[PDB]
RNA sequence: AAUCGUACCGCAAACCAACACAGGUUAGUUAUUGUAAAGGCUGUAUAAAACCAGGAUAAAGGAACUCGGCAAAAUAGGUUAUGUUUUCGUACAAAACCACAACAAAAGUAGUGACUGUUUACCAAAAACACAAGACUCUGCUAACACUUAUAGUGGAAGUAUAGUGUCUGAUACCUGCCCAAAGGCAAAGCAAACGGCAGCUGUAACUCUAACGGCUCUAAGGUAGCAAAAUUCCAUGGCAUUUAAAUGAUGUCCCGCAUGAAUGGUAUAACAACUUCUUAACUGUCUCUAUUCUGGAUUAGGCGAACUUUAAAUGCUUGUGCAGAUGCAGGCUAGCUAACAAGGGACGAAGAGACCCUAUGCAGCUUUAGGGCAGGUUAUUAUUCAAUAAACUACCUUUUUUCUGGGACGGACGCUCUUAUUAAAGAAACAAGAGUGAGCAAUG
RNA sequence: UUACAGGCAUUUAAUUCGAAGCAUAGCGAGCUAACGUUUAGCAGGUUUGCAUAAAUUAAAUAUAUUAAAAAAGCAAGACCGCAAAGGUUUCUGUAGCAAUAGAA
């Protein structure tokens, strides 16, 4: 053995947590994960479009409290802080009065929410304190961004 | 060779299938419709003149 | 022997081989109809018509 | 060996030998299915089925098994190695029938449940067998030619055939055309069977087999006289190594057999072993052919490793 | 009972070949004794050159032609008493006899393969491959082996050692000898119908010659039978016989044969062959030696209308000269002008940046006991209830394989000193010549 | 020393044009090679080994049998040969009718 070998082993770190970015979910649990870790509108409607009839008050209520998240800001209504990261109450940015949403993105959440709230009011009897709050927290979201004008289950 | 018919196995398959039934007139005489249960096509089967309705001919 | 008759025309076999339908049962074939969109040529298969 | 002094005796009887009126007669000797009463048409109905040939290419389409396709129809018939659905119904034999896809003949046996319909099976064709014969199988038959036992009721010198490797998956040692094993010695829960290459080996007392041979004594005495006479059959010819180039085949070169023969991949096939040393098998077989004992097969290379 | 096809071309000027292309293109039907129903199609104007192509006839001779009976011609067909050879089925010779008009083409000898078959589309159809058949080896069934990332799946085969995989020989008849040392491979410490090998010197019988018969050396073993101037022979056209008026030819035979030889088989063999070799019969324009003629082209006239090529041209001979064979330079000659029909000496004539040879920062494929690697299988060791490591065998990947040289190869050479010729300052080359050296000494300082 | 103009050098497709080739991804078996399923074709003659019937036809008619193309078949990698599939030899053609054809 004229040529000494030497032998180095390397392993693969991966995240502990999987996103749910690109497989499709095929379980009760699963459904409910790639909703509430969804990234984008395209991503929950696709999964709104494709597993309609998989969707139970959970899967309903889920999607209704993410929807404002995934709402963004013109870019020109936001200035970034110097060396700032997401923490606790703490964000990289401060935003200027009045600021308005994305011109690309009101038509999409406003389709995508007409849908679901087509479906839901078979559901409203089967809800708790938690859901009712988070629903009318999300809809208060869903006003002062410009997607609706008002909440029709608020009685 | 693993994948072989015979001819028992067709005759169990052929006793084991399922159909869609329908009543269309045609003309002012009455035939029976059915379609395969593993298919999308239709076909008239037979008139009620050599059929009893409500049987398992 | 004489050569340059490489070509025995048959239409079952051009729409078979070429056809729409087969260009869109693969993931290849579907790359090749996008590349065809982005040049912007006229006639996307053989097999098209009005 | 074939020699022209046995086609010019014409002696065997059983046996066509062509006149040599042409060049593709004067060596060819055949079967006379006729003279020994062997049906030779069509087969049951309900027994058989018609497939395409595969010429040997897998799922894949390509060639897996080389010289093979360009035959005629392929017909398979369906035999029933294992008689155990009917123990206990005495079945009568109807006809012989020979099958181009084994070496041996068949049989068409009748049998007639009490309170149904009668029922038709095929099965392996014992020596000495004809139409009319009756075949009985399971506990409470005799030891005769044709029946089935457990290998708990078979004497020790009786030639057996069609036996079972596994309790109740069915007869698969014996089977080519004049072949037969032996049983030497039974103890607790196996017995010693000599196999028809001369293995001895070790097989659960509960396995079955059929008392006597296979039914086609003229096998070896066969002589194809034309190349067109395999070719119906399904096979195609093959080219020699050393007639190919370089690229093809490692004995493709110029020179004839420049390194020791080898297959078409590189091994020795001269006297290479292809068994596995280690294989789990080696449990059951106590000699293999040849009259090597098991432990120096087994344990052969580690010795020269050690 | 709805829906789609129905015109026209379809052995063709409409389809595949860039074309109105002498090429390619499937099936179904029809008249006709020596003939032939229906239907379908149609060519610028002439002729009394050479020459070319495709036919016809020919005095006397009949292979004298030629590398070679190439091409052409030829009673070609049927039935035979008798003889020969056979693998007993065949095949061949044969005086003679028999034919309405049409159709018509040998036998023997040797070499090689048994045979019918298959092959380099576009220069090779064969003695090359395949083949029935013989032998060797592997495989106990979740078989060996192959495809695949395989943990799948599939072929083998739904077959089971009288079966399946691989290898070399190649119908059939008679045969098939010795060696497993060294270096490898495989295996049960053995294997040659696995890959391979199978000597030399010297003395001797009446006169001579030869050596039946001895002596010595060495090796794992020392080539046995058979055959042999070969499809194998350098001397060579070997010696003898037959064949011719004449024999580098053919057949037979003699034979340690540069370098024959027994399953990379040895020696024979009826039949078969658009294979190679020689001979016989007959026939003939192949030839002595050519002549005449028919059809078409050329050639003449009208119409239509290409291509290779072209530095510029108003473009003689001869000797001399010269990058060493001159239309163009020097001497000696050459004086009506432009073309047509015809021939093919020169313009180192045209076509394709020489293939041969040598030279590259060369490229590619193939081979191996040239270097390195492990990434599939097998094998070995170890560990958990389809794994990890590898100086092994198979498969695969990647890299290397100087220059000088009276062309390259082959051979020889490459460091460093002394001497010879090119005078008596130094220096100075060639695969010029004649000699040394890769140290020694504890004293030889 | 800094700036500017010029000459030369280094690095980056770096004066222009030109290989045989190497690597990665896709499109091809309507030509051809082997194979699968279905379908169709091969005039007219010749030689040879076998084959008998719901009860073959006649005579014998018992016994013993006999005669007859009395067979609407199988077998041959069989033979001479029209179609067809080939490409042995010669000649013509050689940017040709044709990037492989024509006649025998
Ligand atoms: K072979
Ligand atoms: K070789
Ligand atoms: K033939
Ligand atoms: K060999
Ligand atoms: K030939
Ligand atoms: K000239
Ligand atoms: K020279
Ligand atoms: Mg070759
Ligand atoms: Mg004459
Ligand atoms: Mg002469
Ligand atoms: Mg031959
Ligand atoms: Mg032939
Ligand atoms: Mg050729
Ligand atoms: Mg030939
Ligand atoms: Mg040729
Ligand atoms: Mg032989
Ligand atoms: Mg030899
Ligand atoms: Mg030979
Ligand atoms: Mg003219
Ligand atoms: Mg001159
Ligand atoms: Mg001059
Ligand atoms: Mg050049
Ligand atoms: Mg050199
Ligand atoms: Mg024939
Ligand atoms: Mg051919």
């Amino acid at each position: 053995y004229r040529n000494k070998v030497t032998i180095e082993y390397i392993k693969l770190k991966e995240p502990e947590n999987d996103d749910y970015a690109t497989r499709d979910p095929t379980n009760y649990a699963q459904l409910l994960g790639a909703i509430s870790i969804s990234r984008h509108l395209d991503r929950t409607t696709y999964l709104y479009e494709t597993f309609k009839d998989k969707f139970d008050t959970i899967h309903y209520v889920t999607a209704l409290t993410k929807l404002p998240g995934l709402v963004h800001y013109r870019g020109a209504d936001l200035v970034m802080r110097d060396g700032v990261q997401w923490s606790e109450g703490v964000k990289p940015f401060w935003q200027k009065p009045n600021a308005q949403p994305r011109k690309h993105l009101l038509p999409k959440a406003q389709g995508l929410l007409s849908k679901l709230e087509e479906q839901f009011p078979p559901h409203l009897n089967n809800l708790f304190p938690r859901q009712t709050a988070n629903l009318i927290w999300a809809y208060g979201q869903l006003k002062r961004k410009q997607v609706v004008a008002a909440c029709p289950f608020l009685g | 060779r693993k994948n072989i018919v015979w001819p028992e196995q067709l005759e169990e398959q052929k006793r084991n299938k399922q159909y869609e039934y329908q009543w269309v007139i045609s003309n002012g005489k009455k035939f029976i419709a059915r379609r395969e249960s593993t298919s999308t096509k239709w076909e008239i089967w037979k008139s009620i003149e050599k059929v009893t309705p409500g049987q398992k001919p | 022997m004489k050569r340059g008759m490489t070509y025995q025309p048959s239409r079952k076999k051009r729409i078979n081989k070429h056809g729409m339908e087969k260009r869109l049962g693969t993931e290849d074939g579907r790359l090749t109809i996008l590349r065809r969109l982005e040049k912007g040529r006229w006639r996307l298969t053989v097999d098209m018509f009005r | 060996k074939y020699t022209y002094k046995f086609k010019q005796a014409r002696a065997v009887p059983g046996l066509v030998y062509w006149k040599p009126r042409t060049p593709g007669l004067r060596h060819k000797i055949s079967i006379d299915y006729d003279f020994l009463g062997v049906y030779t048409g069509a087969p049951h109905k309900d027994l058989s089925a018609a497939v395409p040939k595969l010429s040997g290419r897998n799922n894949h389409g390509r060639i897996t098994a080389r010289h093979r396709g360009g035959g005629m129809k392929k017909v398979l018939r369906q035999v029933d190695y294992s008689r155990e659905k009917v123990d206990g119904i005495p079945g009568v034999v109807e006809r012989v029938e020979k099958d181009p896809n084994r070496s041996g003949f068949l049989a068409l046996v009748k049998y007639q449940p009490e309170g149904q319909l009668p029922i038709f099976k095929y099965h392996l064709a014992p020596a000495e067998i004809k139409a009319g014969d009756v075949l009985l199988s399971g506990d409470g038959a005799p030891v005769q030619a044709g029946s089935t036992l457990p290998l708990r009721s078979i004497p020790l010198g009786t030639p057996i055939h069609n036996l079972e490797l596994t309790p109740g998956k069915g007869g698969q040692l014996a089977r080519a055309a004049n072949v037969s094993a032996v049983i030497q010695s039974k103890q607790l829960e196996n017995a010693i069977v000599k196999l028809p290459s001369g293995e001895i080996r070790l097989i659960n007392l509960d396995c079955r087999a059929t008392v006597g041979r296979v039914s086609n004594h003229l096998q070896r005495m066969i002589n194809y006289g034309k190349a067109g006479e395999r070719r119906k059959l399904g096979w195609r010819p093959s080219v020699r190594g050393i007639a190919k180039n370089p690229n093809d085949h490692p004995h493709g070169g110029r020179t004839n057999g420049g390194r020791p023969s080898c297959t078409p991949w590189g091994v020795y096939c001269k006297g290479q072993r292809t068994r596995r040393r280690n294989n789990y098998t080696n449990k059951f077989i106590i000699t293999r052919k040849g009259g090597q004992p098991i432990r120096k097969f087994a344990e052969a290379k580690k010795l020269k490793a050690r």
